[PDB]
RNA sequence: ACCCGGUGAAAUUGAACUGGCCGUGAAGAUGCGGCCUACCCGUGGCAGGACGAAAAGACCCCGUGGAGCUUUACUGCAGCC
RNA sequence: GGAUGACCCCAGGCGGUAGGGGAGCGUUCCCGAUGCCGAUGAAGGCCGACCCGCGAGGGCGGCUGGAGGUAAGGGAAGUGC
RNA sequence: GCUGGGGCUAGGAGUGAAAAGCUAACCGAGCCCGGAGAUAGCUGGUUCUCCCCGAAAUGACUUUAGGGUCAGCCUCAGGCG
RNA sequence: CUGUUGGGAAGCAGCGCCAGAGAGGGUGAAAGCCCCGUAGGCGAAAGGUGGGGGGAUAGGUGAGGGUACCCGAGUACCCCGUGGUUCGUGGAGCCAUGGGGGAAUCUGGGCGGACCACCGCCUAAGGCUAAGUACUCCGGGUGACCGAUAGCGCACCAGUACCGUGAGGGAAAGGUGAAAAGAACCCCGGGAGGGGAGUGAAAUAGAGCCUGAAACCGUGGGCUUACAAGCAGUCACGGCCCCGAGGGGUUGUGGCGUGCCUAUUGAAGCAUGAGCCGGCGACUCACGGUCGUGGGCGAGCUUAAGCCGUUGAGGCGGAGGCGUAGGGAAACCGAGUCCGAACAGGGCGCAGCGGCCGCAAAGUCCGCGGCCGUGGACCCGAAACCGGGC
RNA sequence: GGGGGGAACCUGGGGAACUGAAACAUCUCAGUACCCAGAGGAGAGGAAAGAGAAAUCGACUCCCUGAGUAGCGGCGAGCGA
RNA sequence: AGAUGGUAAGGGCCCACGGUGGAUGCCUCGGCACCCGAGCCGAUGAAGGACGUGGCUACCUGCGAUAAGCCAGGGGG
């Protein structure tokens, strides 16, 4: 009916995987038909470009690589570490993201 | 699916209890008139078949 | 006693023939079948245990026997199994069809007969027939023969 | 005949274990874990654990050493799979009920 | 048709380093024996051989194979009496 | 001989179509396996004048390959051109 | 007489100035799908390895004769000796 | 979680933790704890279902005695022609009915295998009726199921292209990489293509993309060959080249030497088949039978359908089957029986080892193997025959 | 209210042949293939003018068994309650 | 007089590297079998189609001149 996302634009996540494991970073962009997220500043490639309008002089570009989404970990804004998500209910009840190792929201 | 008995065995023929197979003489169903007393009496016994000819009709009568 | 040890005794699982498979298996090319004719074609001879290429058959030279049987069929007629003295060995007291039927010496929807084979113990035998020999020695060892109808 | 030779081969070897009750186990895998090391049983040796108690079956399935079963299927691929027999008394009882 | 530039099939083909004679051989041999002859590779041509190619001979026989046709063959049916 | 298919010794048999029988090899799949081998490199491919086996085969090494494979003992077949 | 257009007649049926002609490039019974994997006592083909043994091409009968049944001859297991 | 190798950790190492969850799939490789899940739980305003629970309604319910009114008609019944049944004209009933004839209302009628009697069974000629049963277009689950010549004809835009007037026939065709980072820019070229540069762990992973066999075509090198006679090899020796008392490659001379398969009395055969290579390609399965064999039990052995349980757990179920007795067409008798006058003769039948214990066995069940029967029954092949359509 | 459709399944009305019988006609294949009508989530059948020997049972359907029995059968091949 | 080597137009064997080609292994969007579930649609015009429908649209999917969609309830975030 819908992927589902444990991460989304833009949060802050610790990317936990791959060449840039360590890295933290927020969320750019989520694309759930791929299952990946944009991190700013992660996973870098350099793109070449013709010259065109669009790049006069031409040469390479960067462009920020999608990352598997399991690769990626929601930070919690309370405690501050990389976090599992847990769901909580609230009154309303609307239910919501927050931290499993302490129980913040996340938003 | 399963064997069949034949038929015409069945009819005309017994296993004996060791398996033996037994039927009655051939030759005295008609032109009797010029047979001797000594053919029509011993033609009315039972015998016992040749062992090839009497394998054979043992395993069309699967059931007896 | 473990898994890798479960094996089943030599010859209790033995290997097929497996024939038309190569030269060295010495079962190739023809199969084993020889050369041509029918029986080497696929759906082979006729029924060897009755046909024999044409001539009237052993079995069908041979005179029919006895009543074969009318429609409406079989004429319902009490049935009569015999279980000798020796087989009525085991029991001590009483002896009835329902009882033999038990032990597995008499067949339901037959008869009782009680046959000579073997010694009388003087049981009380209850039953549809006795041969003269099997009342005689039950009547002689004290047994008691009693008759159904 | 198969069954109690299966169970005869593990009491031949000293691996068939028959237990009265089991302690703590309600449940919980680490109720019965704890129990297990108590029994004997640290886990380094496979384990059909055969009895009716649902609640030490549960608590059990888990393990990867533990193969689990109520009585009633109490069969000889499991027991030769295995290298411990641990029974009720209960499943004892029917076992041997089973063989008569 | 031939030669040069351009494009470029085919049936067939166990593989082949594939001569002649007299013999031999399942009775018509490049392939076996003995001899004779013969440097290596093509191009235009000829058709004697490769029992050349094509088509599981159509004649012939065989199969308790098929089909069309006939009749005072057998058996039945329509139709007609 | 020794006790038992442990291996040694003496002797004899061992051409083979149809065909009977015996013993094995390898292919796919299952149990073994929540195991074990595996990026320090799976299967598969290409080499080898090496090792074991009568053989079918199995090892071992080098190169390729880049993610699978699967023992001892058994089981079952879409099993070998 | 020839010809355009529009129609009708078909499978043991049509149509035929008759050739068993024609009925969609093979008509002594069209084509498609189905019974269907018809049947083929005929031809072809039948796939790893090693080891032991090892035939027959006769007789009788056979709508049989290049097909079968029995016997003979091969082979295995058990018994006898 | 950390460290480590690595392009990448989920690998290895250190120290932990969860488990009613260690089914399974992903994530840069091999992850219980990263993701999706899994165990265990939860969930419908609306539509559908509702065979379960509750309620209503329709509908249901007496005994003697008398009367002899009613109780399914072109029907029963008989005959003729047929079909159905195991029943093919048979001693042929029963059920059904095309033709003819043609009743009765229980003191009526049909049936129990011609018919008759007796003794029983049952109520024709009006209708309805859940469930237990069949199937699988559809959804889901699961495979000692396939893995792109397989598996559906189709993994892909296939009942398509294409073929046929039409009915109808009917394909081929999957895979870069972890990520497009899918190669800016320069150089040769009209372009295609390439060479650099660049990306990537890897680019003979560059899109005509994983692996990348074989036939087939080529470049380079070693050895060899223009007086030689050939199923192309083999044995010997010698020369040259290579790797280092040896091996490998090559082949001058000498010796020997009639392709494979098939079919045949007999083939190198001038008899069949094959251009070469890769892939597909033929003795099986079910049920019965017969022998053999590995076990279990043994005067006994064994369950089928089902039911309970499980969710890759087994159990129950004795109806039934085979065996325990044969002989006889049968009545029937029975360790005998049949023929016969026979107490004659004959046919076909009947009769463990050890020390009460063990041991073996009849037999029977299951497995395995050979062969047999029924199926298309080892695979491929007709000419034909039949049905329905075009 | 009907009409038309639906992969199999179902009932009813019609209904082959190859083949097997080692020829063939009765017989088999088979009331199968196939055409048609109709139904439906099933259909059919169903509440004894039954069975058939038990002094018995008690609608119908469906599975196991009875049983390859009883029988049927150019008493052949086979068919089969 | 005698005798013995370097010729290769081309060919043959071997080795290396390629081209062609698409086997094999691994892979799986697909298929297959069994079991369970579930089982009618249509004149209120079905099944199945034609033609349309996007700012730019060949095809497929979706949809019907209200045309990759209109209204409302529920779900979800
Ligand atoms: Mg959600
Ligand atoms: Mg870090
Ligand atoms: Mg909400
Ligand atoms: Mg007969
Ligand atoms: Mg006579
Ligand atoms: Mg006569
Ligand atoms: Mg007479
Ligand atoms: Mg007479
Ligand atoms: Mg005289
Ligand atoms: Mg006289
Ligand atoms: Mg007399
Ligand atoms: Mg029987
Ligand atoms: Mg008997
Ligand atoms: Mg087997
Ligand atoms: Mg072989
Ligand atoms: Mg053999
Ligand atoms: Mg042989
Ligand atoms: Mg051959
Ligand atoms: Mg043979
Ligand atoms: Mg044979
Ligand atoms: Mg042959
Ligand atoms: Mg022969
Ligand atoms: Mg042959
Ligand atoms: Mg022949
Ligand atoms: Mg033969
Ligand atoms: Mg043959
Ligand atoms: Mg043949
Ligand atoms: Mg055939
Ligand atoms: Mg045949
Ligand atoms: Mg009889
Ligand atoms: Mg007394
Ligand atoms: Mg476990
Ligand atoms: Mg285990
Ligand atoms: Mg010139
Ligand atoms: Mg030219
Ligand atoms: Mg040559
Ligand atoms: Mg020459
Ligand atoms: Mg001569
Ligand atoms: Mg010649
Ligand atoms: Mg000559
Ligand atoms: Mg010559
Ligand atoms: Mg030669
Ligand atoms: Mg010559
Ligand atoms: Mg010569
Ligand atoms: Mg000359
Ligand atoms: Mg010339
Ligand atoms: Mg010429
Ligand atoms: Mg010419
Ligand atoms: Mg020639
Ligand atoms: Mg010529
Ligand atoms: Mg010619
Ligand atoms: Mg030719
Ligand atoms: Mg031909
Ligand atoms: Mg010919
Ligand atoms: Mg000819
Ligand atoms: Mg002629
Ligand atoms: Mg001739
Ligand atoms: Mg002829
Ligand atoms: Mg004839
Ligand atoms: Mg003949
Ligand atoms: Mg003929
Ligand atoms: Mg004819
Ligand atoms: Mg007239
Ligand atoms: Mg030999
Ligand atoms: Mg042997
Ligand atoms: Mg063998
Ligand atoms: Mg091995
Ligand atoms: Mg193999
Ligand atoms: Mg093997
Ligand atoms: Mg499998
Ligand atoms: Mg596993
Ligand atoms: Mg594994
Ligand atoms: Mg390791
Ligand atoms: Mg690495
Ligand atoms: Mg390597
Ligand atoms: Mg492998
Ligand atoms: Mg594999
Ligand atoms: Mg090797
Ligand atoms: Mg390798
Ligand atoms: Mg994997
Ligand atoms: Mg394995
Ligand atoms: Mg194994
Ligand atoms: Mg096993
Ligand atoms: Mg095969
Ligand atoms: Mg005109
Ligand atoms: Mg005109
Ligand atoms: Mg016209
Ligand atoms: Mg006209
Ligand atoms: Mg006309
Ligand atoms: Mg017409
Ligand atoms: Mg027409
Ligand atoms: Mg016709
Ligand atoms: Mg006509
Ligand atoms: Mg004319
Ligand atoms: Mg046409
Ligand atoms: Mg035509
Ligand atoms: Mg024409
Ligand atoms: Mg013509
Ligand atoms: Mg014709
Ligand atoms: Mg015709
Ligand atoms: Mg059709
Ligand atoms: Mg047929
Ligand atoms: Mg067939
Ligand atoms: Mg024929
Ligand atoms: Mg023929
Ligand atoms: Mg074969
Ligand atoms: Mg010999
Ligand atoms: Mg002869
Ligand atoms: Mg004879
Ligand atoms: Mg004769
Ligand atoms: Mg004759
Ligand atoms: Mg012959
Ligand atoms: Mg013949
Ligand atoms: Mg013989
Ligand atoms: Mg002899
Ligand atoms: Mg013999
Ligand atoms: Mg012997
Ligand atoms: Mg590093
Ligand atoms: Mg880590
Ligand atoms: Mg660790
Ligand atoms: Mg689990
Ligand atoms: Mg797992
Ligand atoms: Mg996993
Ligand atoms: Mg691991
Ligand atoms: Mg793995
Ligand atoms: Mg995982
Ligand atoms: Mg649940
Ligand atoms: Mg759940
Ligand atoms: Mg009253
Ligand atoms: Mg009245
Ligand atoms: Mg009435
Ligand atoms: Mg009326
Ligand atoms: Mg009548
Ligand atoms: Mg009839
Ligand atoms: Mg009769
Ligand atoms: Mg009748
Ligand atoms: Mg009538
Ligand atoms: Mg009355
Ligand atoms: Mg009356
Ligand atoms: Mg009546
Ligand atoms: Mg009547
Ligand atoms: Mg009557
Ligand atoms: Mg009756
Ligand atoms: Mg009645
Ligand atoms: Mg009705
Ligand atoms: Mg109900
Ligand atoms: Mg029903
Ligand atoms: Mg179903
Ligand atoms: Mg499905
Ligand atoms: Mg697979
Ligand atoms: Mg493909
Ligand atoms: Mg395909
Ligand atoms: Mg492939
Ligand atoms: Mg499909
Ligand atoms: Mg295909
Ligand atoms: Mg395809
Ligand atoms: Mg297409
Ligand atoms: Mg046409
Ligand atoms: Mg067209
Ligand atoms: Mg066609
Ligand atoms: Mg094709
Ligand atoms: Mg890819
Ligand atoms: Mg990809
Ligand atoms: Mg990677
Ligand atoms: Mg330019
Ligand atoms: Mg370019
Ligand atoms: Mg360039
Ligand atoms: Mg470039
Ligand atoms: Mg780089
Ligand atoms: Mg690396
Ligand atoms: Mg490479
Ligand atoms: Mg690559
Ligand atoms: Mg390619
Ligand atoms: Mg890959
Ligand atoms: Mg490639
Ligand atoms: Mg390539
Ligand atoms: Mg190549
Ligand atoms: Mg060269
Ligand atoms: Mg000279
Ligand atoms: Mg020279
Ligand atoms: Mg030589
Ligand atoms: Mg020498
Ligand atoms: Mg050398
Ligand atoms: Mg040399
Ligand atoms: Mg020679
Ligand atoms: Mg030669
Ligand atoms: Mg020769
Ligand atoms: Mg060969
Ligand atoms: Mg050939
Ligand atoms: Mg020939
Ligand atoms: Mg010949
Ligand atoms: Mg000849
Ligand atoms: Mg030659
Ligand atoms: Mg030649
Ligand atoms: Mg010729
Ligand atoms: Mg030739
Ligand atoms: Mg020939
Ligand atoms: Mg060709
Ligand atoms: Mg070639
Ligand atoms: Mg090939
Ligand atoms: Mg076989
Ligand atoms: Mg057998
Ligand atoms: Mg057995
Ligand atoms: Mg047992
Ligand atoms: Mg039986
Ligand atoms: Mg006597
Ligand atoms: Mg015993
Ligand atoms: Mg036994
Ligand atoms: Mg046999
Ligand atoms: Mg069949
Ligand atoms: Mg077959
Ligand atoms: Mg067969
Ligand atoms: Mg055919
Ligand atoms: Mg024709
Ligand atoms: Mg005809
Ligand atoms: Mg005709
Ligand atoms: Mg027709
Ligand atoms: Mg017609
Ligand atoms: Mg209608
Ligand atoms: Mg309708
Ligand atoms: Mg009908
Ligand atoms: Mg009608
Ligand atoms: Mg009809
Ligand atoms: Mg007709
Ligand atoms: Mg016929
Ligand atoms: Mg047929
Ligand atoms: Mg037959
Ligand atoms: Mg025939
Ligand atoms: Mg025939
Ligand atoms: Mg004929
Ligand atoms: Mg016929
Ligand atoms: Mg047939
Ligand atoms: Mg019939
Ligand atoms: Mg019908
Ligand atoms: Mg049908
Ligand atoms: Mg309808
Ligand atoms: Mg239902
Ligand atoms: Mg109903
Ligand atoms: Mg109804
Ligand atoms: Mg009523
Ligand atoms: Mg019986
Ligand atoms: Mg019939
Ligand atoms: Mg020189
Ligand atoms: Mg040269
Ligand atoms: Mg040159
Ligand atoms: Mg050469
Ligand atoms: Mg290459
Ligand atoms: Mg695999
Ligand atoms: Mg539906
Ligand atoms: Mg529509
Ligand atoms: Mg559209
Ligand atoms: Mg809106
Ligand atoms: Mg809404
Ligand atoms: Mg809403
Ligand atoms: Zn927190």
């Amino acid at each position: 009916m819908r992927v589902k996302m444990h991460v989304k634009k833009g949060d802050t996540v610790l990317v936990a995987s791959g060449k840039y494991k360590g890295r933290v970073g927020k969320v750019k962009e989520v694309l759930p038909k791929k299952y990946a997220v944009i991190v700013e500043g992660v996973n870098i490639v350099k793109k070449a470009v013709r010259v065109s309008p669009k790049y006069p002089q031409g040469g390479f570009i960067e462009k920020e690589a999608p990352l598997h989404a399991s690769k990626v970990r929601p930070i919690c804004p309370a405690c501050g570490k990389p976090t599992r998500v847990r769901k909580k209910f609230l009154e309303n009840g609307k239910k919501i993201r927050v931290c499993a190792k302490c129980g913040g929201a996340l938003d | 699916p399963k064997m069949k008995t034949h038929k015409g065995a069945k009819k005309r023929v017994k296993i004996t209890a060791s398996g033996k197979v037994v039927a009655m003489k051939t030759g005295k169903r008609h032109l009797n008139w010029q047979k001797s007393g000594k053919e029509i009496r011993q033609k009315g016994r039972k015998f016992v078949l040749a062992k090839p000819e009497a394998e054979r009709i043992k395993l069309l009568l699967p059931y007896e | 006693m473990k898994l890798s040890d479960l094996r089943p005794n030599p010859g209790a699982n033995k290997r097929r023939k497996r024939v038309g498979r190569g030269p060295g298996s010495g079962h190739g090319k023809t199969a084993t079948r020889g050369h041509k004719g029918q029986k080497s074609r696929s759906g082979g001879l006729k029924d060897p245990r009755r046909f024999e290429g044409g001539r009237s058959t052993t079995l069908m030279r041979l005179p029919k026997r006895g009543m074969q049987g009318q429609v409406p069929g079989e004429i319902k007629r009490p049935r009569y199994q015999g279980v000798n003295l020796k087989d009525l060995a085991r029991f001590e007291g009483e002896v009835t069809p329902e009882l033999l039927v038990r032990a597995g010496l008499l067949k339901k929807g037959y008869r009782l007969k009680i046959l000579g084979e073997g010694e009388a113990k003087p049981l009380k035998v209850v039953a549809h027939a006795f041969s003269k020999s099997a009342l005689e020695k039950l009547k002689a060892a004290g047994g008691e023969p009693v008759l159904l109808e | 005949k198969g069954l109690a030779m299966a169970v005869a081969d593990r009491a031949r070897e000293g691996k068939l274990l028959l237990v009265e009750a089991f302690a703590g186990v309600n449940g919980k895998t680490k109720e019965f874990l704890a129990w297990a090391k108590e029994a004997g049983l640290d886990g380094s040796e496979s384990v059909l654990l055969v009895t009716g108690n649902e609640l030490v079956r549960r608590a059990a399935r888990n393990l990867p050493w533990v193969v689990t079963l109520a009585p009633e299927g109490l069969n000889v691929y499991d027991i030769v799979r295995t290298e411990r027999l641990v029974m009720d008394l209960d499943a004892w009882e029917v076992f041997q009920n089973r063989i008569g």
